[PDB]
RNA sequence: AGGGGAUCGAAGAUGAUCAGAUACCGUCGUAGUCUUAACCAUAAACUAUGCCGACUAGGGAUCGGGUGGUGUUUUUUUAAUGACCCACUCGGCACCUUACGAGAAAUCAAAGUCUUUGGGUUCUGGGGGGAGUAUGGUCGCAAGGCUGAAACUUAAAGGAAUUG
RNA sequence: GCGGUAAUUCCAGCUCCAAUAGCGUAUAUUAAAGUUGUUGCAGUUAAAAAGCUCGUAGUUGAACUUUGGGCCCGGUUGGCCGGUCGGAUUUCCAACGGGGCCUUUCCUUCUGGCUAACCUUGAGUCCUUGUGGCUCUUGGCGAACCAGGACUUUUACUUUGAAAAAAUUAGAGUGUUCAAAGCAGGCGUAUUGCUCGAAUAUAUUAGCAUGGAAUAAUAGAAUAGGACG
RNA sequence: GGAUAGUGGCCUACCAUGGUUUCAACGGGUAACGGGGAAUAAGGGUUCGAUUCCGGAGAGGGAGCCUGAGAAACGGCUACCA
């Protein structure tokens, strides 16, 4: 989520390891890694674009992805820097021979190079403990907004 | 249709509303309200040892005509006291107050024999040797 | 309202027989009913069918002899997993001998048979005796 | 009854039958073109009304409408397409 | 059938197989269509325009002569109104009857009808509303209604 | 109803109605064989030579007897008029 | 809580009746009975029969709508009307006869299309008594409503039809 | 249900039954029980439809979109021969299935690598009068899949498959004297060894991998903020 | 940042206001260790598993720790309670 200001802590935010020599009059100001978590999933231009520093992000900051692949529909986006989606799955029931509706929120750090909203599609990939809670990282949004700008006024 | 949901999803439904419905179910009710360990004389086990307090000399039920001859036993582990039923001719000359017996049920889920009002268990041994073979004569009852 | 449109018509189906009649207008018809009317007729159950064209869903003329007994429908459409149907016919089949489970696969609609010898499974229709 | 002709009914039971329960469903209803010689040229009515329908050039009338067929009016002619 | 009432009326237009013609059907798109816009100007329902259209002129449906149903020619045309036109006339009925019901509290079977009007309203919004005809957070209010059809 | 090896096992293939061929079984005491005769040149009715339809005792018990009968003489050849497919 | 309080009339008091007669029958008559503002939320609130959809069988009446007619009656100058009549067609409240079919039966055009058992969906029952009792929760000014057990007891309670 | 004086139920004697190195009893549970009912219950009068309607969760929800037709390829059972020294394969024939084509028909897509395949043909020919047959390089098939880039509406179902403890269970082999078992054992030159075993199946719900495209969902282009260049 | 073998509200600062729930959260009960499995045989089920194998937990109850590659060990220590 972040948002402006980017060197808004009391410690001073950048990237482990990427000096820029001042010596070095350069145009760009900050150098900045990235890379490409793999599996198939674009780096996002925002991404390289980005001023942002996100340590979680996969794209710029050192967390890996592997495990699990999953997809859901976000339904709670008011935690900084992390989402909860819902991953909804019918449960078999043997005697019954039927199927019941279940479901299970997953909660899923989202780096400021994705700006998500509640009820986007989103792909997240596996992680390293990354909170008491987040085990999994946005990794792609499969949506949009749902045609929002075909709400608008009248004729 | 009738009542139950017939769709495909309705599993939910369909094992909730049974789960339900077995609460009618007097056995099901007795099982998991732990009945027998709650309530009920016995401690839900098999058999259980008391001492015998009084010897009864119980009235049948019509359309008999009896005395029924039984004990007052208060159970070991228990404290709870009951009143129990002394099989065959004689025997309540085997017993004696403050002699320990060995109760059993009567086979009929808890609930009185026939005639024999109040009475849900039976004696099966005294001083540790058996109404039966003391009946007969294959065994003798101990010193005191 | 109109719940399982395949329900209705093979219903009338079954009441024209037990009237002892040799028609039913039935509706409003479709491609399952349509694909579900066409294996009967292929096993002999019924004679040839029409479909009437109003602009709409449509309705079907069934022609039928009284070679059938019953012809229902599995109302909710189960999964059923190439062992499993011999638990199904097995519950509402007359005998081993003959008579036919039609189910839904990936490769069509089709009889339990033709399904067993294609070897592919899917979901359960109706049935047809 | 028993056997019959489901795909080619006789033309007069169909033709009592409910409009919805014809073999194909249509209407019953039809169009007029309605003349009252003041005036040389004609309106094209629908034969149930809702509006009373007035006339091209002057304000005369033409039919009323009612339950189901408008009830044209006095001095009028009509052929039906 | 019959959603708020155990009416089980059929009844219902008996549409023609003819999907084209009526070849007896002079006159053209252009005709007709321009047809609509006047009374649509004139402030009339697109209803209203089928009806006024089908008995005076000859307009067997305005959908045939024209591959367009008249409420779409409306909005082509710019003449859409804010809220859908079934959706007005429930909320104008509502509005009747709560008026009714303001000076009238001792009529408990206004109530019930205003419930059940009101029922099918909210119920009806929340179709439009799904399927983005009406914005997501749209919502009847009693308190804005009366503004709101007139 | 035949047998490993060919062979005709199971006894009394029964009758079957003319209308709706269903079987016609022992105990339907209620259903008809009715021979209808083949005539000659000029009246003269030859004895023993019919044709015949059987009608399950459930037809005639709906009535549904004399208008099954009249559609299967007439499309057999033995009425004209009488009868209509359509209604 | 106001009003109203003709009538009939819980309660009460009586006259008779009775072995008794706190009753039935008669008299007096409080509350009530009606109305406004507010509560209460229960009736054998019954068709003791959930709603939506389909299919399966005959008949005559009737209620509302409609359509058809060189129908009757209304006179005037024919109509126009209206009322009536006859055939159909939707949708009503019902009755009749059958019953392919269903049921333990009485009976049932649904209580049918069910061991040839699956259109969709809601709710309730699982021997009798204990008992709609105890308890907690909750609603109510109250009376009481909703939710609502167990111990213990018991071999039947019950339904429909038959003969007495 | 028997017993209140001829007790077919008690206490015995005799005789008789059933199971028998075992048989009774008490408690629990399972079958019977379609008396918990998914399969599969019952609710007019037997226990049971909420006084009534509205209504959210929930379950459920009409029809309609590549069908039809033509051509090739190669299988596995079965027949009528058997050619042959019990099983064999070609032609004849049906039958049931799998693959790929062309019918206006994305197969994600470009940039080579690769080619197995004929529109080829370059010669002619073993041999039945020849399209019966495969070797065979010099113009002319993509997809069979490598790998790099660029992107991809979501699901349910079903198929085959991988990964997979043993003992238990089902079950093959083996004569523990039989058997419950066990996993041994079997053959000779029984003086100097020979040898078969220690199977198979089930292993589901979830996850992974692959084939399918019916049934059932989903998303798409209407203030064009569309689609291809 | 500190701590740890190391991720992590694991702990601490600062900051924010979030997380779960009728698809049953949270709470209560269990005469609850979980599996491999056991009993009952038309099928669908119903009941059971302290107990020969795998996993886990404990050593009268709690906590703490020394040694060590490995223990929060008990046929090790320290303390409290019994
Ligand atoms: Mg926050
Ligand atoms: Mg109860
Ligand atoms: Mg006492
Ligand atoms: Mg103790
Ligand atoms: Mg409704
Ligand atoms: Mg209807
Ligand atoms: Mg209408
Ligand atoms: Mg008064
Ligand atoms: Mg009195
Ligand atoms: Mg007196
Ligand atoms: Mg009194
Ligand atoms: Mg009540
Ligand atoms: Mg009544
Ligand atoms: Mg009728
Ligand atoms: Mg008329
Ligand atoms: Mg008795
Ligand atoms: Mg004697
Ligand atoms: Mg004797
Ligand atoms: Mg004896
Ligand atoms: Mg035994
Ligand atoms: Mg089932
Ligand atoms: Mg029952
Ligand atoms: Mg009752
Ligand atoms: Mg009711
Ligand atoms: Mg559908
Ligand atoms: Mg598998
Ligand atoms: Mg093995
Ligand atoms: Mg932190
Ligand atoms: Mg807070
Ligand atoms: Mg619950
Ligand atoms: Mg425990
Ligand atoms: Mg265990
Ligand atoms: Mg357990
Ligand atoms: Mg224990
Ligand atoms: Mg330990
Ligand atoms: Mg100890
Ligand atoms: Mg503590
Ligand atoms: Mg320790
Ligand atoms: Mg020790
Ligand atoms: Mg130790
Ligand atoms: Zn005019």
């Amino acid at each position: 989520s972040t948002e402006l200001t980017v060197q808004s802590e009391r410690a001073f935010q950048k990237q482990p390891h990427i000096f820029n020599n001042p010596k070095v009059k350069t145009s760009k100001r900050t150098k900045r890694w990235y890379k490409n978590a793999g599996l198939g999933f674009k780096t996002p231009k925002t991404a390289i674009e980005g001023s942002y520093i996100d340590k979680k992000c996969p794209f710029t900051g050192l967390v890996s992805i592997r495990g699990k692949i999953l997809t859901g529909t976000v339904v709670s986006t008011k935690m900084h820097r992390t989402i909860v989606i819902r991953r909804a799955y019918l449960h078999y029931i043997p005697k019954y021979n039927r199927y019941e509706k279940r479901h299970k929120n997953v909660p899923v750090h989202v780096s400021p190079a994705f700006r998500v909203q509640v009820g986007d599609i989103v792909t997240v990939g596996q992680c390293r403990p990354i909170s008491k809670t987040v085990r999994f990282n946005v990794v792609k949004v499969s949506a949009a907004a749902a045609k929002a700008n075909k709400q608008f006024a009248k004729f | 249709g009738k009542g139950k949901p017939r769709g495909l999803n309705s599993a939910r439904k369909l094992r909730v509303h049974r789960r339900n419905n077995r609460w009618a179910e007097n056995n099901y009710k007795k099982r998991l309200l732990g009945t027998a360990f709650k309530s009920s004389p016995f401690g839900g086990s098999s058999h259980a040892k008391g001492i015998v307090l009084e010897k009864l000399g119980i009235e049948s039920k019509q359309p008999n005509s009896a005395i029924r001859k039984c004990v007052r036993v208060q159970l070991i582990k228990n404290g709870k006291k009951v009143t129990a039923f002394v099989p065959n001719d004689g025997c309540l000359n085997f017993v004696d107050e403050n002699d320990e017996v060995l109760l059993a049920g009567f086979g009929r889920k808890g609930k009185a024999k026939g005639d024999i009002p109040g009475v849900r268990f039976k004696v099966v041994k005294v001083s540790g040797v058996s109404l039966l073979a003391l009946w007969k004569e294959k065994k003798e009852k101990p010193r005191s | 309202t109109r719940s399982s449109v395949l329900a209705d018509a093979l219903n009338a189906i079954n009441n024209a027989e037990k009237t002892g009649k040799r028609q039913v207008l039935i509706r409003p018809s479709s491609k399952v009913i349509i694909k579900f009317l066409q294996v009967m007729q292929k096993h002999g159950y019924i004679g040839e069918f029409e479909y009437i064209d109003d602009h709409r869903s449509g309705k079907i003329v069934v022609q039928l002899n009284g070679r059938l007994n019953k012809c229902g429908v599995i109302s909710p459409r189960f999964n059923v997993k190439i062992g499993d149907i011999e638990k199904w016919t097995a519950n509402l089949l007359p005998a081993r001998q003959f008579g036919y489970v039609i189910l839904t696969t990936s490769a069509g609609i089709m009889d339990h048979e033709e399904a067993r010898r294609k070897h592919v499974s899917g979901k359960i229709l109706g049935f047809v005796y | 009854v028993l056997v019959q002709d489901l795909l080619h009914p006789t033309a007069a039971s169909e033709a009592r039958k409910h409009k919805l329960k014809t073999l194909v469903q249509g209407p019953r209803s039809y169009f007029l073109d309605v003349k009252c010689p003041g005036c040389l040229n004609i309106t094209t009515v629908f034969s149930h009304a809702q509006t009373a329908v007035t006339c091209e050039s002057c304000s005369t009338i033409l039919c009323t409408p009612t339950g189901g067929k408008a009830k044209l009016s006095e001095g009028t002619s009509f052929r039906r397409k | 059938g019959r959603m708020h009432s155990a009416g089980k009326g059929i009844s219902s237009s008996a549409i023609p197989y003819s999907r084209n013609a009526p070849a007896w059907f002079k006159l053209s798109s252009e005709s007709v269509i321009e047809q609509i816009v006047k009374y649509a100007r004139k402030g009339l329902t697109p209803s209203q325009i089928g009806v006024l259209l089908r008995d005076a002129h000859g307009v067997t449906q305005a959908r045939v002569i024209t591959g367009n149903k008249i409420m779409r020619i409306l909005k082509s045309n710019g003449l859409a109104p804010e809220i859908p036109e079934d959706l007005y006339y429930l909320i104008k009925k509502a509005v009747s009857v709560r008026k009714h019901l303001e000076r009238n509290r001792k009529d408990k079977d206004a109530k019930f009808r205003l419930i059940l009007i009101e029922s099918r309203i909210h119920r009806l919004a929340r179709y439009y509303r799904t399927v983005a005809v009406l914005p997501p957070n749209w919502k009847y209010e009693s308190a804005t209604a009366s503004a709101l059809v007139n | 109803m035949e047998n490993d090896k060919g062979q005709l096992v199971e006894l009394y293939v029964p009758r079957k109605c003319s209308a709706t061929n269903r079987i016609i079984k022992a105990d339907d005491h209620a259903s008809v064989q009715i021979n209808v005769a083949k005539v000659d040149e000029e009246g003269r009715a030859i004895p023993g030579e019919y044709v015949t339809y059987a009608l399950s005792g459930y037809v005639r018990s709906r009535g549904e007897s004399d208008d099954s009968l009249n559609r299967l003489a007439q499309n057999d050849g033995l009425l004209k008029n009488v009868w209509s497919y359509s209604r």
